[PDB]
DNA sequence: ATCGGATGTATATATCTGACACGTGCCTGGAGACTAGGGAGTAATCCCCTTGGCGGTTAAAACGCGGGGGACAGCGCGTACGTGCGTTTAAGCGGTGCTAGAGCTGTCTACGACCAATTGAGCGGCCTCGGCACCGGGATTCTCGA
DNA sequence: TCGAGAATCCCGGTGCCGAGGCCGCTCAATTGGTCGTAGACAGCTCTAGCACCGCTTAAACGCACGTACGCGCTGTCCCCCGCGTTTTAACCGCCAAGGGGATTACTCCCTAGTCTCCAGGCACGTGTCAGATATATACATCCGAT
């Protein structure tokens, strides 16, 4: 019979792997084409230094995740183990975004 | 026990419609091909009318079955229906409303009217200084929709960019133009609808509240100001502009009244008036008047000073049982059936004369009025509405 | 030149990544546009004040300290970039 | 007479003199005392030293002898006060200390 | 263009707590960044402190004083002992 | 006899209605002084000052109760409990 | 000369204030063991405001906290408030 | 000779020489330019009206004449950018918005 | 000792926005931190700004961008039209 | 495979344990009235000896079942067994340990020792600059606990007043006073235990790291430094006091090490050492030196220079096959039985002369020597005790 | 769904108090008017790095197909919280009186700003090498159907 | 519980480039003066913080009671995980232009600093009217009975 891991256990392994390595989890390249696009409701014709936008993608992520965290804690709050959008927007009203 | 106001009832006397002066957008409702009438003129197509309204360029009518014909200029929906084919806009024609009507009022661009069951409904739009307002903060309303909805009614009074209701809990709602104060409910800064809020607070009907003051009983309205009777005290309230004295009272070094002032008006029958004029009917069934004298709007004759206090019309002797009012002219229906008129005649408004301004009050004898019982009168910006008595009464 | 649709960058398996990384362990269907949208708002948010420093500056190009000086007026302060 | 930096009259790694001009022209008072930029150079090289001690453990921990940004993370991160002091800074690769809730565990 | 920083004393450092012990560059930009960070916060409340009292002088006292406000815990404390400790020494030579 | 929480939303209603400080003000002041006692001992306060902390701890407490609130709806239940405050603490950053 | 030592008065936050919190909170439903852990919540919330607070008078050389003591500890730590002074 | 205030050189109520001398004296620049102090008058006095405007009504509302500071908490917290701009600001006296979560109610 | 404050101006535009209103004392002191607060906020700013881009002055420039920042929305975009006109008037007179 | 190292067998050779020296605290072992010994005297109480253990105040025997008797200054829990009784410190009395016991170490105020099963208890406590640290952050233990719960070990060394682990895993772990650097796991900041975190670094077990360096196999401990042999490449590597080279190597511009560095150390078979010197023993069973020359502790006579190089003593003719050291004293045991002594005698440790300083090795035969095979020789603060083979 | 009883809450009115608004005398902070220095405007330069094409490699996105496990509704039990009433506690208010210590003022000393001439610390630029990434392969560890 | 399978940890060798140490070279910090005022200090004024007596009564406490709510457990199913395969397009290395960031060199003009002058805005008195308070009452809402 074939081989396969129950639900959950590579989730976990992902978990883990993430948690210990420390690189972007975006694409670059995607990303760097949003924050472009945003950016001309803004200003017409913006140009970017390389690194402003790499300190965008670090501040997106960073933010992403930590919201994830909180994400979470609402799940689990709510005796579930699976994240929804409102469990997100919980999150966000505490924090004051909402 | 609590301060309520019964629904008006509507007027029962039978009558026949008369127009007179300027109908180039079909204000006279006199077909296509009648452009002036120097002399007050008949209206067919109204069955059984019981009261009128004139507006800036159009008109309304009410029959004695509550029904609303319009006509007149439509290019913003005063008329509230199909202006659609060719020359229908200058005739007299139904409109579709969810019942009968009690009162009807009109302004520049816009109608309203209070249905039998306490519901306003107004169509057509305002209009400020930056041109077009909307009815609502939507826009234009070219079908007649519930303005106060929810909220029983009493009666409404038109300005002529401005709406007043009254409440049968006796509250005071004003909604429109602001920029001379004929809301009475909003601060200079305001009033232009150039705040954060944009015109979300002119084009809402909103409470016109005067701190501390019992409920109100009655409205009125002339074209840039806002009347009203406060019960109990029977204190009368104006606001709006007030550069010639429209509001009898004084505003201290001010052009205008952006909230309501306590006036020295006692016995008010009805409130009428024009631009820079208005004509007060008190109970003893007298005639007085205030604002600019220019052109005799005053009806007082070789007046040359601005009238602050509420002056008596002299040569009115008779009892009076109306007043009506034109941007430039006035109206004087007496107890016996007669009519008087004054003011600017260079619109042919006036219904006597070849054009020439009345300084003073001119009875009105011609064909259509020669031996007839007079009701109502009002007039618009270039013509004349009025109502004489029907030889039916049914 | 003109860029659109280009949140759709932001792919199931790169969320689900960011998710990983928070250490959650099940993901709802929803939440990938949840997230694009609250991405996108927060990108809004800081982007246009790094351009409101580049216009003051009277330059034409987004500086990385635009987007510093952004990051801390928002208490999301941002080191190693300047 | 030869010139010794204010730094090491006070036995400090961080530059006295530097940080009393910031002061001067960093728009904070009309004056600075002469005190003022010892004691503040003197509490720099502190937190300084702080973090690098508990990153050099970090980087030693993991079989490297050149501190990266992950292992200034580790340190800050897994110290109460210096993770209350930096609780709104965010650190550019930084990444994040390993943390799965119980209920997820395996039952 | 002459760029300052705070990389060479970050590094001086670094060399009396792991003297075996080196630093990358991003590394040493988060440890610039900080040491700038730190530096405002403690230079600004002190120059608040300073504004309440009606003062027009930034002393060693509103530094303390800015110090204990703003680091939790031991890490106030130490400061203190080091802040105080540097200033003493320096009005000896 | 009214049915359980029919009093209880008469209260939300009254509350959120005014602005009066719903502790008890002598009560208070006690706790802030022997809070004080472990910085300085013998400390003197200013009425204003005491007052101050009252609105500021009222302020936050209502705000808290708000956010808490919000974690036991969100767990599908009407009744705050500990925690319920501390899920909103810790996403607050207060813990 | 008397050295008056207060105890104890965290339980002068009685459960029918904290009710009243609470209910301008919008809570409907109240836990039992609520009540006892909102005391330790204010508490925590009161000695970091105090302990600021106090910080800035003892900088002042004076022994009373005044109210904009109070007011720049709360400013401090993202909390302004107004009406004080300030 | 005769003597004018700046402020009714721009119109303003607010001292626009009042504002210059705290820039001056407030520890923000080396120097503060004539146009300055002018535009930040304009913009205080520009958010007191707003704020004022929307207090005076709450006053008008339940039938005060002097606004307190409940009228100033309704005014802000029910203006979505008022609130935003004062989200971390505290009004003494002020209480909260009615708000009772739409599950509590009965049915 | 005479302590000034924006309460006369305060009450000059509460006499503009509504002539008939009146204001206690306590909201009064609340409008009067409020100014001193949104004051604090745009100088800093703008104190920040003339700092990031090396210049000792601070202009109406650094104002108005300090208000686009700190001020949200429409907010925003009408301060900064007030700001306009009032140096534009003040230029002329 | 993966390295792993073997639990040390204990020693089996059969002896009588012998002491010399100051006993003023009970250090003799020979009750409270002998306070001083010239020669070497018996010790009595104590079933077949086979290791022991000289601490600075107190001493520790191992014996063929693997019990541990003790006796000396109990002042700090040295002794790991109730002291209430008068003279119970001055006379040997068994230890109570979960099991039996393998190795054996003495500090100044705390004691050691590595159970059958790869546990090492330890008790007393370490004393820096600023007095009584503890064994744990706890403070004392009067009584014998388990140091590395969890983690099996194979070897100890104690100094002074720093412990030294060996997993068997290869990994090192050190715990006690650092100001000297034996830790060899601290930044100089942090060596006083004045930090944020204060003694609590100093006083758990920590591993003592090297980074990209093999598992280590050996370790050796003097007063203040700690040696360890890594696998492989057999390289020793040195941490602690070395302001007379102590450390057989050069530390440039500093008085000791703070982080281990690599000596020239080759074919180790033991390490010794007091305070100001070390003595080490090679495979070869030769005899080398370094330290102050102070008081002939070094062994090579006239010597007025510090020896920095490992200097072979020469007077020394036969195979040595054990080394010792008390403070600044030295001794070695050769392969025939003979024992041998130098340095300070001021507190009659020598064993042989009358309390004057031996600048090189001297014979020592007296009633409890002559004839007989000797096997161990480690000196303390003020004394000396030995083993020698029993019939 | 309809209705009355019973309770709460909004509303009208009449009176009373005290805080708000306005008045005034005074002083000190801002407006005038003027000069001199140096920040900033402006022009023009150097060349960095931003942008964008080709084209190969392959990491990673997308897609689909089971089916295991978790979301969700239902529901049944009992604890616990709300409601209300009667007892009890101390908050609240006022009144009196003391004195600690906040606040202010005039001194006069000590310190910090300032400038000019000097020079060594610290910056930028340039190799050089060894820390680490990269890899391949074998030791060990963790998961999962019996 | 067992071994089979897949993942992760780890050990050693090879190659690449970034970090660390050197070397001119400024230019910023230092030294060593002088000058002026911020602030250290001492005395003095008097606010307000503190503390107890004692009356009133708002509010806290305590207890009994019933319901509606938290919570645990079972059943249903769709939905999200896991894995294999196909597909997209990120990634990277190369080449190349030129926009515009960063710079410099000059010179204007705007702002600080001053001394004089005087009216805006402060403290502080003083009177009245907005609103706090009380009460009688109409009105709105809840709840049990049917």
């Amino acid at each position: 019979k074939p081989h396969r891991y129950r639900p959950g256990t590579v989730a976990l392994r992902e978990i883990r792997r993430y948690q210990k390595s420390t690189e972007l989890l975006i694409r670059k390249l995607p990303f760097q084409r949003l924050v472009r696009e945003i950016a001309q409701d803004f200003k017409t014709d913006l140009r970017f230094q390389s690194s402003a936008v790499m300190a965008l993608q670090e501040a997106s992520e960073a933010y992403l995740v930590a919201l994830f965290e909180d994400t979470n804690l609402c799940a689990i709050h709510a005796k579930r183990v699976t994240i929804m959008p409102k469990d997100i927007q919980l999150a966000r009203r505490i924090r004051g975004e909402r | 026990i609590a301060f309520h106001l019964e629904l008006p009832k509507r007027r029962t006397v039978l009558g026949n419609v008369l127009v007179c002066g300027n109908g180039d957008v079909g204000q006279l409702g006199l077909g296509e091909d009648i452009l002036e009438r120097k002399r007050l003129s008949p209206v067919a197509g109204i069955p059984d009318a019981v009261d009128i309204s004139a507006g800036g360029m159009h008109n309304l009518v009410l029959t004695k079955s509550g029904d609303i014909y319009s006509f007149g200029c439509n290019d913003e929906g005063a008329l509230g229906r199909d202006t659609s084919e060719d020359g229908s806009e200058s005739k007299p024609d139904l409109i579709d409303l969810p019942g009968k009507a009690l009162c009807i009022s009109a302004g520049d661009s816009h109608s309203a009217c209070l249905l039998e069951d306490g519901r306003v409904f107004a169509w057509g739009s305002f209009r400020d200084s930056h041109g077009n307002m909307g009815l609502t903060i939507d826009g234009n309303k070219r079908t007649p929709i519930d303005l106060m909805e929810g909220t029983v009614c009493c009666s409404i009074a038109s300005g002529a960019d401005h709406l007043v209701i009254l409440t049968t809990a006796g509250k005071v709602f004003t909604v429109g133009c602001a920029e001379q104060g004929q809301l009475g409910r909003l601060s200079e800064r305001s009033i232009s609808g150039e705040g954060r809020r944009g015109k979300r607070d002119l084009l809402r009907p909103t409470q016109l509240i005067i701190t501390r003051a019992k409920p109100f009983e009655a409205i009125w309205a002339t074209n840039y100001c806002t009347f009203m009777r406060e019960s109990q005290t029977q204190v009368i309230w104006a606001t709006g502009l007030n550069n010639f004295k429209q509001l009898a009272h004084e505003t201290k070094g001010k052009e205008f009244a952006l909230t309501p002032i306590k006036t020295e008006l006692k016995d008010i029958r009805h409130i009428a008036g024009g631009q820079h004029h208005t004509v007060i009917l008190t109970t003893d069934l007298k005639c007085s008047v205030v604002g600019r004298p220019e052109y005799g709007r005053l009806g007082l004759g070789d007046v040359k000073d601005v009238v602050e206090k509420p002056t008596i019309v002299k040569k009115l002797t008779e009892k009076i049982v109306s007043v009506g009012c034109g941007e430039v002219c006035s109206y004087a229906v007496t107890i016996d059936g007669k009519l008087y008129s004054w003011g600017s005649g260079v619109n042919n408004q006036l219904g006597v004369g070849d054009g020439d301004d009345e300084l003073e009050p001119i009875v009105v004898v011609s064909k259509n009025t020669q031996g007839k019982h007079m009701l109502l009168a009002s007039g618009g910006g270039q013509h004349a509405i009025f109502l004489v008595k029907a030889d039916k009464q049914d | 030149k003109v860029l659109r649709d280009n949140i759709q960058g932001i792919t199931k398996p790169a969320i689900r990544r960011l998710a990983r990384r928070g250490g959650v362990k099940r993901i709802s269907g929803l939440i990938y546009e949840e997230t694009r949208g609250v991405l996108k708002v927060f990108l809004e948010n800081v982007i246009r004040d790094a351009v409101t420093y580049t216009e003051h500056a009277k330059r034409k190009t987004v500086t990385a300290m635009d987007v510093v000086y952004a990051l801390k007026r928002q208490g999301r302060t941002l080191y190693g970039f300047g | 007479a030869k010139a010794k930096t204010r730094s090491s009259r006070a036995g400090l790694q961080f530059p006295v003199g530097r940080v009393h001009r910031l002061l001067r022209k960093g728009n904070y008072a009309e004056r600075v005392g002469a005190g003022a930029p010892v004691y503040l150079a003197a509490v720099l090289e502190y937190l300084t030293a702080e973090i690098l001690e508990l990153a050099g453990n970090a980087a030693r921990d993991n079989k490297k002898t050149r501190i990266i940004p992950r292992h200034l993370q580790l340190a800050v991160r897994n110290d109460e006060e210096l993770n209350k002091l930096l609780g709104r800074v965010t650190i550019a690769q930084g990444g994040v200390l390993p943390n799965i809730q119980s209920v997820l565990l395996p039952k | 263009t002459r760029k300052e920083s705070y990389a060479i004393y970050v590094y001086k450092v670094l060399k009396q707590v792991h003297p075996d012990t080196g630093i990358s560059s991003k590394a040493m930009s988060i440890m610039n960044s900080f040491v700038n960070d730190v530096f405002e916060r403690i230079a600004g409340e002190a120059s608040r402190l300073a504004h309440y009292n009606k003062r027009s002088t930034i002393t060693s006292r509103e530094i303390q004083t800015a110090v204990r406000l703003l680091l939790p815990g031991e890490l106030a404390k130490h400061a203190v002992s080091e802040g105080t400790k540097a200033v003493t020494k320096y009005t000896s030579a």
